[PDB]
């Protein structure tokens, strides 16, 4: 089963995302 | 301003969401 | 520590790096991101890696890749740095800013949030419902 890293796959794209958009704020 | 200010609060959103 | 946390981290860390090295580059990070359906640009996948990457040597290693993990929003700047992003639409200095207006920038403006989104977002802001949101306590509960 691999969905459960995949979910963290996505949270870990979401949390780079939102620490880029903090430091260009 | 707006613009990189809506940025922030999107990503801070749908990161808390991915939950 | 327990093998059920490592587990997932690691087969996590290993979508991405599919090379096998140890490590997630620019191409790796944006390889995962366009079979996700997104376009990034090489300079936003550099500004991405640059904030967890801790020895400066451009791409995330595994310890970097937990340590970001586990950090999440709880950045102590985090809730300053969202509430005065909030601050820029509160026109009138008050704390507050209507539902209507939150809705209103947040569809409008730039990475616009779906319609489904910011339904979602709205009822978590305004928790009386009269259309008055107290961001900073609405960013108080984003930033556990
Ligand atoms: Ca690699
Ligand atoms: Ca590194």
């Amino acid at each position: 089963d691999i969905m459960p890293a995949v979910k963290t796959v996505i949270r870990s794209i979401r949390i780079l995302k939102f620490l880029v958009a903090k430091r260009k704020f | 301003r707006r613009m990189p200010a809506a940025n922030l609060i999107q990503a801070a959103w749908r990161l808390y969401s991915t939950d | 520590l327990t093998e059920e946390q490592i587990a997932e981290f690691k087969e996590a860390f290993s979508l991405f790096d599919k090379d096998g090295d140890g490590t997630i580059t620019t191409k790796e990070l944006g390889t995962v991101m366009r079979s996700l359906g997104q376009n990034p640009t090489e300079a936003e996948l550099q500004d991405m890696i640059n904030e967890v990457d801790a020895d400066g040597n451009g791409t995330i290693d595994f310890p970097e890749f937990l340590t970001m993990m586990a950090r999440k929003m709880k950045d102590t700047d985090s809730e300053e740095e969202i509430r005065e992003a909030f601050r820029v639409f509160d026109k009138d200095g008050n704390g507050y800013i209507s539902a209507a207006e939150l809705r209103h920038v947040m569809t409008n403006l730039g990475e616009k949030l779906t319609d489904e989104e910011v339904d979602e977002m709205i009822r978590e802001a305004d928790i009386d419902g009269d259309g008055q949101v107290n961001y900073e306590e609405f960013v108080q509960m984003m930033t556990a």
